[PDB]
């Protein structure tokens, strides 16, 4: 299969809560890049109490002899996604991602 | 040297894969028409078959990780492949083979009077 | 060379892709009919077969991303392809090959008296 | 001049597309029957084949963006195409080619006494 | 000319479309049977083959939007088409062609003594 | 008057459609067997082929708005059609053609001694 | 005549439809075997082949609303039809034709000495 | 007499349908093997073919209201039928035909010395 | 006769149905091999071919309600049938026919000197 | 495919609330036209508390080498539609529109 | 297709409320007849609070060069229907009707 | 098709309420017999507040030139059924019945 | 004696079914190879074909209640059957038949000098 | 089809309530054995208020010329089942059984 | 089929409640290993009141001449699963497992 | 004998089933190659062809419950089978048959001079 | 020794299965090419065919528990198999057969002068 | 040996698997073209055909877990395979075999005079 798109895996640091200030304090982020195959599932419109929002989904496929690094969310084309399904048939990997919003 | 070539092709980055594909396609195209290393006009014959190497390299980049498979499916992505890459190039290979056999004093389609 | 053209097709702009497609298609069509640069009617012959070049160029440009595939499928898309690009130009290619063999004193379909 | 023609066909408005289709279909129909630019009755032959150009232009307007494709599917829309546009016109092309070869002193289907 | 007819078929009214279809079908049917304007029985021969013209005109009118397509699918619609329009009129066309070749002293199926 | 006939057939009421179908089917059946208006026994030949006109008219009434289509579908209503209406009537047409050729001194299947 | 029968079949009662079907089927079966009104055994021959008339009449009555259709589909119904009605009566028709040609001194399969 | 037979078959009770089927099957079987009314051994030939009438009547009772149909479907009930009922009985019909032709001085498969 | 047998098969008990099936199958098997009642070895021949009678009787009894059908379907049932019952007994039938023709001085495959 | 129908893309101007008057104030509109392929999906009857209404849907398809301008709603044949799904498979576009009512 | 069944299109007049008497005042009816193709979908049983009722549905199909007049309900064989879906694929028309009761 | 099973159509007489006695008064019944084709759909178990019950369903099919008499319920093999669907495709009839209990 | 055999096979317990299958398969296998009762080595021939009887009995136990059926379906259970049980044993039957014909002075594949 | 498995049909005696003691009193049982064809559908896990349970289902098929005796529940391989569906297509029988617990 | 993956079957000991201490008292565990065929069904995200979790499923298949020992849960690659369906068609076995957490 | 072997296969343990399968497969394989017990090399020939016996035994053991079935379906199971077990052992069987016919002075493929 | 071999193959651990597969594959490969134990260079021939044993053993490990089956399905796992494992190795087997026949003085493809 | 290689392929690392695949593919390719260790150009010939070895090695590596399977299916995966690996290398293998037979004085396609 044709693999030309770029995918970046991001892992967040350790977190702990500080009771005096009342804020969460976090560490640094580690980013690793890779080139895989991605396809689009379409953007749908949903109605919520506060209004209307749009969310998109994407699928990432991988051939063997590739190891997936530990990660939390994935950045594909300036947007952050977080996985929903993970299937590993016969030394292969297939993932289904769905869009979320991450603090600046 | 097949081990490192296969490993780089399957897990390397884009440029290494393209270089390996170029070299292997060049070797295959040289082997098909029966070229010999002793021929004086090696460079001209190499430069004459550039388009075939072009197209076959383009096909083989798409056929990466799927060698000798009629079909493939992974979550709604279904692909099908033909029998071989060099099926279209038949008459051209035949003509080049005849010309090189004539040039190199070969036994292909030549009448010998003993 | 081939490496730069393949890289540009994989990642590049429309103008570069179309230029490469036109150049390679012209080279292939010239190779098929057996035209040689020594002919004194090179430009007229080149301008004569421009329609085939244009049509094959359009066909090739419509297949960006589906080289060497008989099928393709996704969530909301399906494409099928024929056996070869040059299947419907057989008669014109044969006529041009015979005429050029006659004009340039070739070996195609010519009776030789030894 | 393929680059701008292809760009205008793919992204231009209707009138430019129709003009380009007309010109290219005229060129192809002239090429098929072996017409020559030196023929004295060029205008009569051009005017005699008007209907074929009309019909092929009508077909080629529908076959826009899908060249060399057996099938196409995009969100519930399924379309199939035949092998080639000029399959129906076989006997007419044969008769016209014989007539033009006779008129222009050609080698098609003639007997030469050396 | 051709461009105006194509534009009117793409966008126009029923009367104009039917007039263009009738005129072009009459031209095609006249071309098939080899009728020449020099014949003194032009009008009688034209009126003799009116049924074919009417039926082919109806067939062409029913195919507005499906030119050059074997199949077409949608949400609530599906159509399939045969290979050609003039497939069932072979015997009548052959008989008329033979009769006109006899009457006008043509070259079709005639033995010549040199 | 193909325009008026088509308009009345496609948008008229039942009786106009039936009479148009009758007239056109009669014309086609007369055309098929090679009848001539100069024949002495025109009325008897017209009255002898009444059943064929009856059956073909019945078929053509059902095939209204669907000419030159193998299939059709509109919200669960699927219909298929044969290649041609006059496929079943082959031997009868052959026998009638032979009889009329013998009667009218025709060239169909007759030995001429020059 | 034909128009009244067609109108009655499209809209009418059972008795009228069955009468028309019987009359037309009798006419067709008489026409197929080449029976002539001048024969002195007309009524005996008519009564001899009544079984074929009855069977074809039943078959044709069962197809009211499905004339000229190979397939028909709907919500809760599906029907398929064979090529022709008279396919299983070939041997009997051939035998009757040969015997009637012998009896009436016809031209079917008879050797003439000139 | 076809009208009332068809009406009773399609709408009558069981015994009338069985009687009509018996009579019609007997007539068809008599017609197939070419029996003649004046044959002295009529009763023996009638009693010899009892089993064929048995089986064909059994088949024709199931094929009621479905004549000349390859398939049928009505609310989940799908049926399929063969080409004809008398396909299995071929050699028996042939042998009976030869025997009766010999017995009645017929022209079937007999050598005549003029 | 046949009427009461058919009525009993349509509505009756197991014993009566099996008796009728056995009697009719015995009659058919006797008819196939050309056995005549004048033979002095009637009972031995009858007992020799009992296996075929038993197997065909079982096959016929398993098809109560599906006579003359190639398929059947309901909500929870599906059956398919072969072409004929006597297809796998061809060799035994041929051997028995030849032996009986030899023994009874028949006409099957016997050379006659006139 | 045959593309002859007309599609107009409309983008609304900036909006802000005026507390004193109590009305929304907005700018002008920008309209851009194009020719694409559209198909129908049918007009349905829906029962709502206040009565019965009709709504329709359409699908717009586009081949590559065409860029869709930024828009809010689309006017097709004197009626205004607003998109519900957006899919972009292999350098192509397919949109599913659904009818809305826009203030005069 | 075979078109022999008859269909009548009915359009109701203008309506206004007479508040003094408390009754609705209506105008005349305009009826136009046509011949089209109709098929049946079956009559089902439904259970309602007051009892049981039967309701039917039919489908009307039409080839091009026919224009549908403006209408409110349709009378097919002494029964009145009102449409639920309306689709217009490629210069054609297909409609699905449901049965309603109309005041005498 | 094979039609050997027997079906009886029953129509009930006129009914009116007698307020003094408090009982319903009914007339006589008219029964007509016919022979058609019937198939079985199976008997299912349903659980109700008072216990468990069994109900069966059957399908009746009819070829043309047969007119169905007016009826209320149908008796097939010593059991009473009442229809739920009625479809009439192309001069044929098809009915789906379900079992009910009728007062002695 | 078919009646009680069929009843016991269809409704009896396992041992009776096995006994009936054994006896009937033995009779069929004896019939196929054309064995004769008067042969002196009856027991040897019976014991030599034990394996065939074993295998055919195993197959016929599974094919119980399903005779002359290509397919069967009942509530999710689907089964398919071959044409005949004795298809595999062809060469063995041929060799045994030749041997027995030689041993018993038969007419199978022998040369007679009159 | 291959029929080798064992099926036993059980019918319970008459029952009546004894008000004085407060216990149900019943008679003896009648058992009849037969050999038919059975297949499995799987044992599923279900969560109920008191905990987790297992339940299995089986299908019994029968060719013609066999009459099923009157029964209440069926014992197949040391377990008791009670039917849920009963279909009789074309002189045949097919039953779907489901597991139930019976007092010792 | 290709059987190379390893599966361990675990059965727990007897359990009884110690009412004085308020804790459960348990015995030892018996573990038996085997080699069978396993396939993956994918790991899904589920949202619960306290947060989000991941759960997995796998299928185990077995050919005849293998007897499954009595067990409670199965350990496949350092994770513990507990079955949800159990089907035994024609002397074979097929199981569907789901992931659970077991006390250390 | 046959009865107890069949009963044990229908109901029995693994060891008994495997013993019966091995014995019957050995008997069949001995029968196929035409080995006589009088040969002095009986044991060596038996040990030579053990591989075929082992593989056919495994094939038969895997088909417990699917004898004489091309396909079998259920809720969660589906199997398909080939035409015959001994299809891939043709060459070895032919070689062994020829060798044994040579060694034991048989009648297979041997020229006899009378 | 088939009993314990089959039992260990079907229920044993991995190493026993691999050893049994190796031994049986070696035996079959020796049987195919007609090698004899009396040959002097037994070890060389055994070592020459190592790759075939390797590949066939790899295939047969996957085909464990599925012998003589075209398909298999168990809860979404569908597998298909070819007709036989030794289909690809045809020319190599033929060449080895000829070589061993020449070496061991065999009758395979040798001309004998008596 | 064979057992260690099979065990390593069943369970092992990438490097060991690739080494075993390369060695076995080299052995097979050497065996096919009939190369002998006694040739003085062994290394040059080995380096000449390295492309075939590399391609077959890649193809065989991609099929780990799908040996001897035409099709494979699962929840989210589907693969199909062709008949054999060495189908597209026929011409090169033939040419190499002929040239090596010429060079080493073999018996392939050589005329011997006795």
């Amino acid at each position: 299969m044709r693999c030309i798109d770029e995918v970046t895996f991001v892992k967040k640091g350790e977190r702990h809560y500080d009771t005096e200030k009342g804020e969460w304090i976090e560490g640094a982020k580690t980013e690793t890049v890779a080139t895989l195959n991605v396809t689009d599932l379409g953007t749908d419109r949903s109605l919520v109490i506060f209004g209307a929002i749009t969310q998109g989904a994407k699928v990432v496929r991988t051939l063997p002899l590739f190891n997936v690094p530990d990660f939390d969310y994935v950045i594909i084309d300036g947007k952050t996604y977080e996985h929903l399904t993970f299937r590993s048939p016969l030394y292969r990997n297939s993932m289904i991602f769905k869009e979320v919003t991450i603090e600046d | 040297s097949v081990l490192e070539d296969v490993k780089m092709l399957l897990s390397g980055k884009t440029d290494e894969q393209l270089e390996i594909i170029n070299r292997r396609t060049t070797e295959r195209v040289v082997s098909l028409i029966g070229l010999e290393s002793d021929n004086e006009k090696y460079k001209e014959v190499i430069a004459a078959v550039d388009t075939i190497i072009y197209e076959v390299s383009l096909k083989r980049f798409n056929r990466i990780g799927n060698e000798g498979m009629q079909s493939y499916s992974q979550e709604g992505l279904s692909i099908s492949f033909p029998d071989s890459d060099f099926d279209e190039y038949k008459d051209e290979i035949s003509r080049w083979r005849k010309k090189l056999s004539d040039d190199q004093k070969g036994a292909f389609a030549t009448v010998f009077l003993l």
